[PDB]
């Protein structure tokens, strides 16, 4: 049960839905540590028996697909369908840290991750190319880009009668917070309804909800933990935290 | 025995094409020159030219206004165009995301195993690069040129340049040994016998000194009323969804083909956007051929085999009409 | 006013106090047929089939965490129809006139009983609605596995449309709260029949992107790509093997690198790694297996002026011409 | 097989794909040895309100001159020649449909233009066309004042002999001279599908005089304030927009209703207008928007008039149901 760092250095996700309702941009954290599930499931239908409890997402570069006005207000751009959904898309050039624990952790479980990650899209992203998985020691193995971080702290310690009044307040004092959308809120008990993916999974209704996080960069960041996320699931409160 | 289709069934992609990013460089120095090139704006003024009842024509003649235009063209310097995009391809058998009654999956993997013995992809994947050895991913940045090279590499082998102005676009041809082999690649990786293929192209047309770059439109939904194209880092570049829609004009068995002679991009209703009149409207489709596979056991003429495993290649939300 | 818009509503050539007593019936015959909800499934896919969707006012308001719909503004309710012919009550909600049902004010009531009295029970019809409750979910409402312990949950996400009305009204209040972009891809035949996205076909939500200068310019795409010499060794008569012997052809082999070196510095961060790989593929160009004696390895364009570690791009330099030649592009591209 | 209507997407691409006209500047006696850059310079200008008032605030007008800061070019105190440079890529009229979306209509149409291939293969309108080459109109306003004016055709590295453009009249169109002939004989080809491109660059001496004034393209200035000359720049020097050099080499309609009494060609629109003149010249009848429907969808045979200009607009696109 030893436990490793591998990072994926320089991923560039074309395409990935930044539209997440009432958040359009970075896309919902579910989608990239779902991305690490399905890493996880892939390996253990081989024989890689790896288990990933965590993962830290470095936005290294960005870019909307839109055009900016005179004003300065984006516009998103959306395919044409074969009546146009609510829809918009980001390229991502990102590094994923992927804390992993289980039989062993070596280099041939990092070309086993290079081939199996070639196959993969990250919120309904292709993979354009890959720079290096390279097993990191340290901070310092990380290259210069900016972690996303849950400042939960400044969503509650905000002037305001709602949370909603208390995020407008928040993003009216300091820049560098974004908000992000985390999880699903159950809306109904969870039951057997007709119409799903899979049969025997229970299913349960849900609503995405949203909080603020903020930017730490590379070198000014504290310990590795403070960086990287993990699922918890709370009776109707599923949701991804920093924890 | 089935009784339907299922309730969420979902192939995805097995054809990725990544983004296509527009370069500017000279025939005779091509593998070294690649200057950037850009999105330039213009000021185009409106023409007011629709058709309109003869007694009003006076108002909208003499009131024109101003519209900023994105328009994209070579330097004075540079007289080629440089096309650079990817492709990723993964197997149909695991393109399968999502699925409902596991009777059905079985059924459509028996199915697939059962033409994946009998032609095994070989057909669809000679159609597949043909396209892009046809050079059809320059929709209307081919009307004229000189020698339109395209290069395609796999892994780290570049495989032999191909001319595109010798092969018709509504001709494929199955004798080019490079067209074979590259087609046999994405045959086994389409099979399952391989499980990841990164194709590279690297196209070069010679359009002219300082003449015009066509790339795609931004669908701006948003009011402007300019032609904006799509500026990928600063450059020039198709929306990848176009570049697969070009490479994907494989379909020569749409009934009533004697007449018309022209290939199509393969949709569910066979519904191209060139004729307004979907080609496969009933008793040739996607939806009345799995149906006449795999609900009802039967064994389909190759030319509707190769077509409805054509769409099983592309995606989509094949399923039951709820 | 509000009576003035009540007979402004129906303007057939039936009279007036006859259109009132017909626009009374419909709002007493119209309630039935619609229903309210705080989250319609239609937003995300126009084409789910069947009324999918859940209240979310039973939830209570909490200030320990997150944001959910029960946890955010959440002041006007939104009415849903199925289909639009028997459906017309949003104009006894709009014509705000929400707050007045929800408040519990007399001045409507005023205006209702001047119009055909019978207001209470129309209270009553527009706050005893059959609440939207979900039975069914369609491939086209988006679900998603989700763990729970080790065993995956489905999770059909129903999109949240009265928190889309409330952060677009607020949004506009806020005027400069940074995140505002506008989306503006939805066309006026909406057959989703939430009230809120017919008052707003253009919703305005929060711009979430990195901090702006992450963004990738022409520039961050050129410091990434690396230029390669147009000279072709492969011929380049002076050049045998793959060796620098000839000095006569020494001067356009610094002229090469120096043309596409000028104003082409690139910091080491975005330099090219020298890969020991290259190397290895240029000794098996031609015979060698290892670095000829005396000969040693020169990227022609400079690594720091934006040069690659590919096949094409290096070449052997003697060492006293390397020395000629590294004082050469120490001097010109001021290291 | 009879037709019933007009398609829904009926869209025709460019047969006369021009660039941009980019601006340089020379000397005349060693014009092929010169080719400085024509730099747009910028200017302050003080408003001189002249529009129309009544005598109320025209005291106002004068007490508050608002300056603007104008976009203007002069060439230099020593160069005393224009060089434009524009390249054109005629191609196929059969290969430029962009859009049918019935097929009857796309044969027919296809069956009209070999009808016109066979009678008059585009040699009247690539005369014409050629002819608006020949006689310098690129310069809109910058033809008013010059004693040479010098175009050269560069055919796929084929100098050809070099143009008077003074000597040929703005009004009259000619058939006679042997490089005219030949050059529209190519574009005649190039329009048939018998040659699949040609690209064509085309290089303009204008002797305006030392340090004279030029006149580029205007481009529309941002709409918040700003009001001033913007000029357009086309890689760092100054240049004329596509539209204005088809709009130059399209002014071919001299078969328009009302010739004999105004006698002045205008450039080939939809509905036959002209922006600087006023009240469209073909309105109702002979407008492709009822000459192509009694062309195509009824199937009489026109004169060669109205078809010279029903398959002039063909090269020009943007039509719809």
């Amino acid at each position: 049960m030893m436990k490793g760092y591998i990072l994926l250095e320089k991923v560039n996700i074309e395409n990935a839905n930044a539209f997440n309702n009432i958040i359009v941009g970075i896309p919902a954290i579910t989608s990239f540590l779902g991305f690490a599930r399905a890493l996880e499931r892939k390996l253990n239908a081989k024989e890689i028996a790896i288990r990933i409890n965590g993962v830290g997402l470095e936005f290294h570069e960005y870019e909307l697909k839109g055009y900016k006005n005179k004003r300065g207000q984006y516009v998103t751009s959306c395919p044409l369908p074969g009546h146009i959904m609510n829809q918009a898309y980001i390229d991502l050039n990102m590094s994923f840290l992927l804390e992993v624990e289980g039989p062993h952790v070596d280099m041939s479980t990092c070309k086993s991750i290079k081939s199996t990650m070639e196959t993969l899209r990250i919120a309904g992203g292709i993979i354009r190319n890959y720079k290096k998985i390279r097993l990191i020691d340290t901070l310092a193995d990380i290259p210069y880009g900016y972690f996303l971080t849950l400042r939960q702290d400044n969503l509650n310690d905000a002037a305001g009668d709602d949370m909603l009044d208390k995020m407008i307040h928040a993003l009216q004092q300091e820049d560098t917070l974004v908000p992000i959308a985390v999880g699903f809120k159950a809306l109904s008990e969870v039951g057997h309804v007709e119409g799903q993916r899979d049969p025997e999974k229970d299913h349960c209704f849900v609503e995405s909800i949203f909080s603020l996080g903020g930017f730490e960069c590379s070198k000014i960041l504290e310990d590795i933990n403070s960086c990287l996320w993990r699922y918890k699931t709370e009776e109707g409160l599923y949701l991804c935290t920093i924890i | 025995t089935l009784k339907s289709r299922p309730e969420n069934l979902s192939f995805a992609r097995c054809l990725n094409t990544t983004e296509a990013k527009f370069w500017q460089t000279d025939f005779l120095k091509r593998h070294t020159f690649k200057l950037p090139l850009l999105i330039t704006d213009k000021a185009v003024l409106a023409s007011k030219g629709h058709e309109m009842p003869p007694d009003k024509l006076e108002k909208e003649i003499m009131d024109p206004n101003p519209q900023k235009s994105q328009s994209c063209t070579l330097s004075t310097e540079c007289d080629t165009l440089r096309i650079d995009f990817g492709i990723k391809v993964l197997p149909v058998k695991e393109s399968m995301y999502s699925c409902s009654d596991y009777n059905y999956r079985t059924a459509i993997y028996q199915k697939i195993d059962e033409y994946i013995a009998e032609d095994g992809f070989l057909t669809l994947a000679k159609r597949y690069v043909n396209n892009i050895a046809n050079a059809r991913f320059l929709w209307r940045n081919r009307k004229g040129a000189e020698i339109i090279e395209t290069i395609v590499t796999i892994e780290d082998k570049e495989y032999p340049s191909f001319n595109s102005k010798s092969f018709n676009l509504d001709t494929f041809v199955e004798d080019n040994a490079t067209i074979n082999e590259i087609a046999q690649q994405i045959a086994d990786t389409f099979a399952g016998k391989r499980e990841y293929l990164n194709i590279y192209v690297t196209c070069f047309v010679k359009i002219g000194c300082a003449m015009e770059v066509y790339p795609s439109q931004e669908m701006t939904f948003d009011d402007d009323k300019g032609k904006k194209l799509f500026k990928f880092e600063g450059s020039a570049g198709m929306h990848s969804q176009k570049i697969n829609n070009a490479l994907r004009t494989i379909d020569t068995w749409y009934p009533d083909y004697t007449t018309y002679e022209f290939p199509i991009p393969v949709e569910n209703y066979g519904a191209a956007r060139s004729i307004g009149i979907p080609f496969r409207p009933d008793t040739k489709s996607f939806y009345k051929l799995i149906d006449r596979m795999i609900l009802k056991n039967e064994d389909l003429p190759i030319e509707d085999k190769h077509y409805v495993m054509a769409i099983l290649i592309r995606g989509g939300m094949f399923s039951k009409k709820q | 006013m509000l009576r003035n818009k009540i007979l402004a509503a129906i303007s057939q050539k039936i009279p007036e106090e006859q259109k009132i007593n017909k626009y009374i019936e419909g709002l007493f015959q119209s309630i039935d047929k619609n229903h309210l909800a705080t989250h319609v499934a239609k937003f995300t896919e126009t084409n789910s089939p069947g009324n999918i969707g859940a209240y979310d006012i039973l939830s209570s308001d909490m200030n320990c965490g997150y944001l959910d719909t029960a946890n955010a503004g959440w002041k006007e309710p939104d009415i849903v129809t199925n289909d639009a012919k028997y459906k017309r009550p949003q104009g006894f909600v709009a014509m705000t006139v929400m707050e007045h049902l929800q408040e519990d004010s007399a001045e409507l009531r005023h205006e209702m009983e001047e119009l055909t009295d019978k207001y209470d029970e129309i209270r009553d019809g527009i706050l005893n609605m059959p609440s939207m409750q979900p039975y069914r979910t369609n491939q086209f409402i988006k679900q998603v596995f989700f763990p729970v312990g080790g065993s995956y949950h489905l999770l059909s996400i129903l999109p949240s449309t009265v928190l889309n009305y409330e952060v677009s009204d607020r949004l506009y209040r806020s005027k400069i709260p940074k995140i505002r972009l506008r989306l503006l891809s939805s066309n006026a035949a909406s057959t989703t029949g939430s009230r809120l996205v017919s008052k707003n076909k253009w919703p305005l939500v929060f711009q979430a992107l990195p901090p702006k200068f992450l963004e990738k310019n022409l520039a961050k795409a050129l410091d990434k790509e690396y230029l390669l010499p147009d000279i072709n060794i492969d011929e380049l008569e002076g050049v045998d093997n793959g060796c620098l012997i000839d000095e006569a052809l020494l001067p356009l082999i610094i002229d090469e690198g120096k043309r596409k070196g000028e104003g082409n510095y690139r910091p080491r961060h975005l330099r090219d790694e020298r890969k020991e790989e290259t190397v290895q593929a240029f000794l098996d160009k031609y015979g060698y297996c290892n670095i000829p004696v005396g000969y040693e390895v020169h990227h022609i364009v400079p690594l720091s002026q934006g040069g690659a570690d590919s096949i094409k791009n290096m070449i052997m330099l003697s060492i006293e011409h390397h020395e000629r030649v590294t004082e050469a592009h120490a001097s010109y591209f001021k290291w």
